[PDB]
C-alpha cells in the first residue's frame, strides 16, 4: 500500500529495531524512454513528455518548450506567455494539493483526502475546456500555446479562485497544530548539512531548510517577471518544516492567478513566422503558401539549427531538465531529461539511518517522489 | 431552523463559498461566434521575409583554444539578498 | 526582426568570455579547449586526465563557487574514434551561473571517480555502467540501476536495435515466466526524413 | 601510471549473441533518391546489413 | 597501447583471477539449489559454472580479461543473495525453446537463407 | 547574533580575528608555490584586497557589504577550505604545460 | 482456410457502398469556362481549386469532390 | 523576498502558560478540529448517480473515431497518407488503390485501438477534414481480438452518429 | 430535466424496456441513449 501512487522495493537492514540501513531498488518504470526519442520528430515527440509524471502537466512542456524555442532563436508572441503563467501557476495548486494529502493518507487520516477530491475536480474541467482530455493534455508546443481559449473561463476561474482560500483553510485547522500530527512529523528526517547542498538537491527540501534561492525569480522564464510574489522559507531542517512551506506556498499562487487575470493583453497565439507555425484552417485551406507550409511540417519536422543546448524550471516538487542535443536537421539525437529523483531520493539512506522504521515510511512522503519520472 | 446554525457552529461560516457550486453562478455556453485576430507583422506591401528571421544565427563564438591586471574576474556580480517582504512574515 | 525573434543580451556573453578566458589560464596542464555558447553558457573542453583535480578546483575558491552538481550525462558518438562522451553540469551558487565539463573517453580505458568531491554522483555514476558500459575505478559502489537482471547489452549505446534481443513470454507448461526470442506483430516501420537542400548556410561544412 | 603498451587487435564478444557470425553488414553511399534533384543526401558513408524474410501475418 | 589498465597487468595475475573466483562459483552452486526450492542435478550446476568457463576461450588481452570479470564479480553479489526469484536464475537452462537444426538439411526444409 | 541563519551553522564566535587568522595563514602557505603559475597571483590578490576591508571597522554586520559572503560566519567556511586546496595544489602540478592534445580531429560538432 | 474466424460472429460489413454512389448527382452546369469546386460548404471541404471544362461534354469533378460536373 | 514561517518564541509568562496548559491537559485543542471541522457533514453529498446521470464534457473531447461523408456519400477519405504520418503512436495503416472511376480512395485502413494515445494529432492533419474523433466513450469489449478497427467497422461508428459531430464542429471550427 | 436547481445532478435519464433485441429492465448499461442526446445529456451543450 504505501507505494505513493508508483512502484518501489526496498530493503533494509534495520538493527534489531532501528533501520541504520536502506538500499532501494528503483527501475520497476524504466519504459525505455530516451531511446526512443531519437526516433520521433520534434512535434510527434512531445506528449512523451507530458506522461513522464502524472500531476504535473502544463508545467512539463514548459520545460522542452522552452529548450527549443531557444535552438531557434524565437519567442512566442505576448498573449502566449501569459497564458503559460495562468497554468503554469494553477499545477502548483495541482502537486501542492496532492504532497499535503497523498502524503498523509500513509499518516492514516481518511477526510484530508475524501475532502480535497471533491475540488481537485473543478480544477480539471479547466484542461478539458481548454484543450481536450482529462490529465496528459498536448497544448504548450514549440510556438506557445496550440489554439484559443473560448469564450468563458475567466469567469470561471474567477469565480473558482475566490471560493479557494477557504478550502485551504480546512486542511490546516485539520492538521497544523493537531497534536498528534505534529508528533508525528518534528525534528524527523532533519538534513540541515551542506550535504543538503553538495547532493544538488532541487527547491523544497531546500527553501524549507534554510540556504535561500529559487530558479523563478533569479532567472525570468516567459514574463514571469512583472508579477509579485514572495518565497516562503523554513526555520529548522526537519520535514515539519517542508510542509509549511507547501501551505504557504498554496497561498502565494492565489495571488498570482489573481494578480495574471487582469493584465492578458489581446493578441495572437502562435509563433508568427509560420515556418514553425502551423497556419489556421482557413489558411491552409484556400491559398498556395499555406500547403506547402502545412504539408512539409506535418512529414517532417522544423529544421532547428545543431548545437547544444541545457534548461532548467521549478517544477513544483524541484527542478526539471532538458538536455537537448540536436544534430542540425530534423530528428534529435540525446534528449536527456533530469527529474528530481536522482536527488530527493539518492538522500534517503543517508537522512534516516538512527529513526525508527514506522518513520522511513513518513520521511518519503516529504521529498515527494513520484515515479516513472524516475525514468530519468 | 436548528441545522442550519449548526453548520456555522463550526468552521467559522461560509454559506456563500460551499463546495458543491450545484446551484447557479456559472457559466451557461458558448453562445457568440467568436473571431481570432491575426495581428502580427501579417500584412502586405511591408512585411518581407529576410527582415523577420527566425533562425540562421551563427555557431557558438569560439575564444582561445589551442593550436593581466585581472581582478578575478567572476562569472558576474554577486547576488544581493533578499527583503523580508513585509505581508506578515512572521 | 525585433516581433518575433528573440531579443539577445549581450553583458551575459562579456564576462563569461572572460571569467572562462582564464581557467585556460591557471589550469594548463589538463584544459585542451573552452568557448561560449551564442546562448550565454560555456564548455570547457578536458583532457580525461583531470576529472577529480579540475572540479576540486571548481568545487572552492572565492571567484568560482561551482557547489551545486545538477546534472551527469552522456553522449556516445561513433565516427568519433573515442567513443563516448561525458558532461559534468555545476551550478554556483553565488555568481548565478552555469559551466559545463565535457570530457572524453573510451570503453576500455577507465575514468575516475568524481565520488569524493561531490557525493551526489553516486547515483549518477552507477547508472552509466548499465547503460553505455564505460567503467568507473574506485566508486564505494558499482550495481545494476534502471535495468533489468537481464540485459546483457548496455541497450542506450547506438547498437542495440531498439526492441531488445528477447521478448517475454509466460506459459503454463511448467511454472515459470520464461524467455523466447522477439517476434512481432507489426514491423516498426521505418520512415525517411531527411530532405536536401542544407538550409543552413552557416553551419557549412568545410568545403573539401 | 603503468602505460604498459601492447598490440592486440581490438575485438569484443558476447554482447550480441549469433548475429556476430552469420551476417554481413555493407557500407555503401546513398545514392540520392531521382525524383528531385537535391544533392545533400548524399556526404556520409552509412552502413545497413542484409534484410531477412518478411511474411505476411 | 597507452592507457591504464584496470586490475590485472599482463595475463598472470589476470589468469589467477579467473582461477579465484571460479571456487566463490565452485563452492556455491548448491546452496543455492536448496534455497531457491529449485530442484535439478545439483551437478549440472556445476556442469554450467565450467560450461561458462570455458567459453570465451581466445581472449588475447588484459583490459578484456579485467573487464569480463567485473562483470562475473558482480553475479555473486545477487546470486548468493537473493535478489532474484527462481526465473532470473533458470534462464541460463533453456528448457522451453525447441532445437535448432543447426546442420544443413535440416535447414533446407524449414526457413528462408540464413 | 544568535541564529546562524542558513541553517547547520553555528554561531561561535569571534569576529574580526577570527579571518585574520585564516587570511594571513593563507597567505603565509600559499607563498611557497613556484612564481611563475599565475595561481598566487590571484589566489593571494584576492584574500589581501579581501583583509584591506576587515582591518577594520564595526559592527560586523557592516563588515558584511563590500565583502560579498554569505554571512559572517559563512565567509569563514568560505575562507576555510579555500587552503584545503592550495595545500594540495602542490601535490598535483597544474602550472606545467599542456598534456596529449585529443587526435586532432574531435571537437568538432556536425560530425 | 481462413474464413472460420467469423464463424456465428456476423461479420460487420458496410451496407452503403460508395463504390459508386456518385453517379445519380445531377451532373451541373455554368455557362462558363473555368468554375470553384470548394465542396460542402464554405471551409468545410477540399481546398478550393479551379476545373476547366471545355472538351464538349465531359466536366471534371477536381478528384477531391467526386461529384459529377459539368457543363 | 522572503518570509520566515516556524519561527516564533513562546511568551513564558503564567497569564500564557495556563492557556498551554489548559491545553494539554484539557483536551481544549484537537476536539477543535475534528469534535466540530469533521461535523459539518451536514452538506448535501456531492454523486452524479451514474448508470442515468452524466457529467460534463466539453465540444474538444477525444474518443472512439470515425469517418464522415458529405452529403451523398464521398468517403470523405482521400488516402492522401498524412494522419498516418504524423501519427506519434503509429497506429494508422492505410493502403490505397485506384478506385474504378479513378478517383483514388482506400483500401485497408487500420486504427489499432490499444496502440492509440489519443493525441489529436490525427484530427489536425487531415486537409480534406475526415477522420475525426468521437465523443463516445462506448468501448470495452472482452476479447483483444477485437479492438483493432478494419475501415468498414469506422464508417458505421461514424455514421451511427452524424448528429453528435456534426453539430460540435461547428461550435469549434471558428477557434483553430 | 430538474428545475436548474443544480449542476451536474441536474440533467437526468430513464430507462424502460427492450431496446433492441434487449434484455428486460434490470439490464441497463448506459450504451442505449440516442445518438442526440450526447448534445443534451452530457451538458456538452
Ligand atoms: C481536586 C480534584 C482533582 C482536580 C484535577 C484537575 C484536572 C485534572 C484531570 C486531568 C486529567 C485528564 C485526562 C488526563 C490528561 C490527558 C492525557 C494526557 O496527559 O495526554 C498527554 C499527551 C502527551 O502529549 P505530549 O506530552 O505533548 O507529547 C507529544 C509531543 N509531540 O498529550 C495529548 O494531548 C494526548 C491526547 C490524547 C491522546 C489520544 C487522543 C485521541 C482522540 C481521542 C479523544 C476522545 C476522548 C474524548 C473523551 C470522550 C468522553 C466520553
Ligand atoms: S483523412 Fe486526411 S489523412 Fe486520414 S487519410 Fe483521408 S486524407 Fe489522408
Ligand atoms: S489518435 Fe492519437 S494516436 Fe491514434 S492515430 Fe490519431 S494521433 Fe496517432
Ligand atoms: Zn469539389
Amino acid at each position: 500500500h504505501p507505494a505513493a501512487h508508483g512502484v518501489l522495493r526496498l530493503v533494509m537492514e534495520l538493527s534489531g529495531e532501528m533501520v541504520r540501513k536502506c538500499d532501494p531498488h528503483i527501475g520497476l518504470l524504466h519504459r525505455g524512454t530516451e531511446k526512443l526519442i531519437e526516433y520521433k520528430t520534434y512535434l510527434q515527440a512531445l506528449p512523451y513528455f507530458d506522461r513522464l509524471d502524472y500531476v504535473s502537466m502544463m508545467c512539463n512542456e514548459q520545460a522542452y518548450s522552452l529548450a527549443v524555442e531557444k535552438l531557434l532563436n524565437i519567442q512566442p508572441p505576448p498573449r502566449a506567455q501569459w497564458i503559460r503563467v495562468l497554468f503554469g501557476e494553477i499545477t502548483r495548486l495541482l502537486n501542492h494539493i496532492m504532497a499535503v494529502t497523498t502524503h498523509a493518507l500513509d499518516i492514516g487520516a481518511m477526510t484530508p483526502f475524501f475532502w480535497m477530491f471533491e475540488e481537485r475536480e473543478k480544477m480539471f474541467e479547466f484542461y478539458e475546456r481548454v484543450s481536450g482530455a482529462r490529465m496528459h493534455a498536448a497544448y504548450v508546443r514549440p510556438g506557445g500555446v496550440h489554439q484559443d481559449l473560448p469564450l468563458g473561463l475567466m469567469d470561471d476561474i474567477y469565480e473558482f479562485s475566490k471560493n479557494f482560500s477557504l478550502r485551504i483553510d480546512e486542511l490546516e485547522e485539520m492538521l497544523t497544530n493537531n497534536r498528534i500530527w505534529r508528533n508525528r512529523t518534528v525534528d524527523i528526517g532533519i538534513v540541515t548539512a551542506e550535504d543538503a547542498l553538495n547532493y544538488g538537491f532541487s527547491g523544497v527540501m531546500l527553501r524549507g531548510s534554510g540556504i535561500q534561492w529559487d530558479l523563478r525569480k533569479t532567472q525570468p522564464y516567459d514574463v514571469y517577471d512583472q508579477v509579485e510574489f514572495d518565497v516562503p522559507i523554513g526555520s529548522r531542517g526537519d520535514c515539519y518544516d517542508r510542509y509549511l512551506c507547501r501551505v504557504e506556498e498554496m497561498r502565494q499562487s492565489i495571488r498570482i492567478i489573481s494578480q495574471c487575470l487582469n493584465k492578458m493583453p489581446p493578441g495572437e497565439i502562435k509563433v508568427d513566422d509560420a515556418k514553425v507555425s502551423p497556419p489556421k484552417r482557413a489558411e491552409m485551406k484556400t491559398s498556395m503558401e499555406s500547403l506547402i507550409h502545412h504539408f512539409k511540417l506535418y512529414t517532417e519536422g522544423y529544421q532547428v539549427p545543431p548545437g547544444a543546448t541545457y534548461t532548467a524550471i521549478e517544477a513544483p516538487k524541484g527542478e526539471f531538465g532538458v538536455y537537448l542535443v540536436s544534430d542540425g536537421s530534423s530528428r534529435p539525437y540525446r534528449c536527456k531529461i533530469k527529474a528530481p529523483g536522482f536527488a530527493h531520493l539518492a538522500g534517503l539512506d543517508k537522512m534516516s539511518k538512527g529513526h525508527m522504521l514506522a518513520d522511513v515510511v513518513a520521511i518519503i512522503g516529504t521529498q515527494d517522489i513520484v515515479f516513472g519520472e524516475v525514468d530519468r | 431552523r436548528f441545522i442550519q446554525w449548526l453548520r456555522n457552529w463550526a468552521s467559522g461560516r461560509d454559506l456563500q463559498a460551499k463546495l458543491q457550486l450545484r446551484y447557479q453562478e456559472i457559466s451557461k455556453r458558448t453562445q457568440p461566434p467568436p473571431k481570432l485576430p491575426v495581428g502580427p507583422s501579417h500584412k502586405l506591401s511591408n512585411n518581407y521575409y529576410c527582415t523577420r528571421d527566425g533562425r540562421r544565427e551563427a555557431m557558438p563564438p569560439s575564444i582561445v583554444m589551442s593550436s593581466s591586471e585581472k581582478k578575478a574576474v567572476s562569472p558576474a556580480p554577486p547576488i544581493k539578498r533578499w527583503e523580508l517582504s513585509q505581508d506578515e512574515p512572521y | 526582426t525585433r516581433p518575433t525573434v528573440r531579443p539577445r543580451n549581450d553583458v551575459a556573453h562579456k564576462q563569461l568570455s572572460a571569467f572562462g578566458e582564464y581557467v585556460a589560464e591557471i589550469l594548463p596542464k589538463y584544459v585542451q579547449q573552452v568557448q561560449v555558447s551564442c546562448f550565454n553558457e560555456l564548455e570547457i573542453c578536458i583532457h580525461p586526465d583531470g576529472v577529480i583535480p579540475v572540479l576540486t578546483f571548481l568545487r572552492d575558491h572565492s571567484n568560482a563557487q561551482f557547489k551545486s552538481l545538477a546534472d551527469l550525462t552522456a553522449v556516445d558518438i561513433p565516427t568519433r574514434q573515442n567513443r563516448f562522451e561525458i558532461v559534468y553540469n555545476l551550478l554556483s551558487l553565488r555568481f548565478n551561473s552555469r559551466i559545463r565539463v565535457k570530457t572524453y573517453t573510451d570503453e576500455l580505458t577507465p575514468i575516475e571517480s568524481s565520488v569524493p568531491v561531490y557525493k551526489a554522483a553516486n547515483w549518477y555514476e552507477r547508472e552509466i555502467w548499465d547503460m553505455f558500459g564505460v567503467f568507473f575505478a574506485n566508486h564505494p559502489d558499482l550495481r545494476r540501476i534502471l535495468t533489468d537482471y537481464g540485459f546483457e547489452g548496455h541497450p542506450f549505446r547506438k547498437d542495440f536495435p531498439l526492441s531488445g534481443y528477447v521478448e517475454l513470454r509466460y506459459d503454463d507448461e511448467v511454472k515459470r515466466v520464461v524467455a523466447e526470442p522477439v517476434e512481432l506483430a507489426q514491423e516498426f516501420r521505418k520512415f525517411d526524413l531527411n530532405s536536401p537542400w542544407e538550409a543552413f548556410p552557416a553551419y557549412r561544412q568545410p568545403p573539401e | 601510471i603503468t602505460v604498459d603498451e601492447k598490440l592486440d587487435i581490438t575485438t569484443i564478444t558476447g554482447v550480441p549473441e549469433e548475429h556476430i557470425k552469420t551476417r554481413k553488414a555493407r557500407i555503401f553511399v546513398p545514392a540520392r533518391n531521382n525524383m528531385q534533384s537535391g544533392v545533400n543526401n548524399t556526404k556520409k558513408w552509412k552502413m545497413e546489413f542484409d534484410t531477412r524474410e518478411r511474411w505476411e501475418n | 597501447t597507452s592507457v591504464k589498465p584496470i586490475f590485472s597487468r599482463d595475463m598472470n595475475e589476470a589468469k589467477r583471477r579467473v582461477r579465484e573466483l571460479y571456487r566463490a562459483w565452485y563452492r556455491e552452486v548448491p546452496n543455492t539449489v536448496h534455497l531457491f526450492q529449485l530442484d535439478i542435478s545439483v551437478k549440472q550446476g556445476r556442469d554450467k559454472v565450467r560450461e561458462m568457463f570455458k567459453k570465451n576461450a581466445h581472449i588475447t588481452d588484459p583490459r578484456v580479461v579485467d573487464l569480463l570479470v567485473i562483470k562475473g564479480k558482480m553475479e555473486l553479489e545477487e546470486t548468493i543473495k537473493v535478489w532474484k526469484q527462481r526465473t532470473h536464475v533458470m534462464r541460463f537452462f533453456h528448457e522451453t525453446e525447441a532445437p535448432r537444426p543447426k546442420d544443413f538439411l535440416s535447414k533446407f526444409y524449414v526457413g528462408h537463407d540464413p | 547574533k544568535k541564529t546562524t541563519g542558513l541553517v547547520g551553522l553555528a554561531v561561535c564566535e569571534t569576529p574580526h580575528e577570527r579571518l585574520k587568522i585564516l587570511y594571513t595563514k593563507i597567505l603565509d602557505v600559499l607563498g611557497h608555490i613556484p612564481k611563475n603559475a599565475a595561481y598566487r597571483k590571484y589566489t593571494e590578490q584576492i584574500t589581501n584586497e579581501k583583509l584591506s576591508m576587515v582591518k577594520a571597522e564595526p559592527d560586523v554586520k557592516k563588515l558584511e557589504e563590500r565583502l560579498q559572503g554569505g554571512q559572517i560566519e559563512e565567509v569563514i567556511l568560505q575562507a576555510e577550505n579555500e587552503l584545503s586546496l592550495a595545500r594540495k595544489m602542490i601535490q598535483w602540478k597544474p602550472w606545467e604545460p599542456l598534456v596529449e592534445e585529443p587526435p586532432a580531429s574531435q571537437w568538432k560538432w556536425p560530425i | 482456410y481462413r474464413k472460420v474466424r467469423f464463424v456465428g460472429r456476423q461479420k460487420e460489413v458496410n451496407e452503403n457502398f460508395a463504390i459508386d454512389l456518385i453517379a445519380e448527382q445531377p451532373v451541373s452546369q455554368v455557362g462558363s469556362r473555368v468554375i470553384s469546386c470548394d465542396g460542402g460548404g464554405g471551409a468545410l471541404g477540399h481546398p478550393r481549386v479551379y476545373i476547366n471544362l471545355d472538351k464538349e461534354t465531359k466536366t471534371g469533378t477536381c478528384g477531391y469532390c467526386g461529384l459529377q460536373f459539368r457543363q | 523576498t522572503y518570509k520566515y514561517v516556524n519561527l516564533r518564541e513562546p511568551s513564558m509568562d503564567m497569564k500564557s502558560v495556563t492557556d498551554r496548559a489548559a491545553q494539554t491537559l484539557l483536551w481544549t485543542e484537537l476536539i477543535r478540529g475534528l469534535g466540530m471541522t469533521l461535523s459539518y457533514l451536514f452538506r448535501e453529498p456531492a454523486t452524479i448517480n451514474y448508470p442515468f446521470e452524466k457529467g460534463p464534457l466539453s465540444p474538444r473531447f477525444r474518443g472512439e473515431h470515425a469517418l464522415r461523408r458529405y452529403p451523398s456519400g464521398e468517403e470523405r477519405c482521400i488516402a492522401c497518407k498524412l494522419c498516418e504520418a504524423v501519427c506519434p503512436a503509429q497506429a494508422i495503416t492505410i493502403e490505397a488503390e485506384p478506385r474504378a472511376d479513378g478517383s483514388r480512395r482506400t483500401t485497408r485502413y487500420d486504427i489499432d485501438m490499444t496502440k492509440c494515445i489519443y493525441c489529436g494529432f490525427c484530427q489536425e492533419a487531415c486537409p480534406v477534414d475526415a477522420i475525426v474523433e468521437g465523443p463516445n466513450f462506448e468501448f470495452s469489449t472482452e476479447t483483444h481480438e477485437e479492438l483493432l478497427y478494419n475501415k468498414e467497422k469506422l464508417l458505421n461508428n461514424g455514421d451511427k452518429w452524424e448528429a453528435e459531430i456534426a453539430a460540435n464542429i461547428q461550435a469549434d471550427y471558428l477557434y483553430r | 430535466e430538474d428545475n436548474k436547481q443544480f449542476f451536474g445532478r441536474h440533467r437526468w435519464v430513464i430507462y424502460t424496456t427492450e431496446m433492441n433485441g434487449k434484455n428486460t429492465f434490470w439490464d441497463v448499461d448506459g450504451s442505449m441513449v440516442p445518438p442526440e442526446w450526447h448534445r443534451w445529456l452530457h451538458c456538452m451543450t
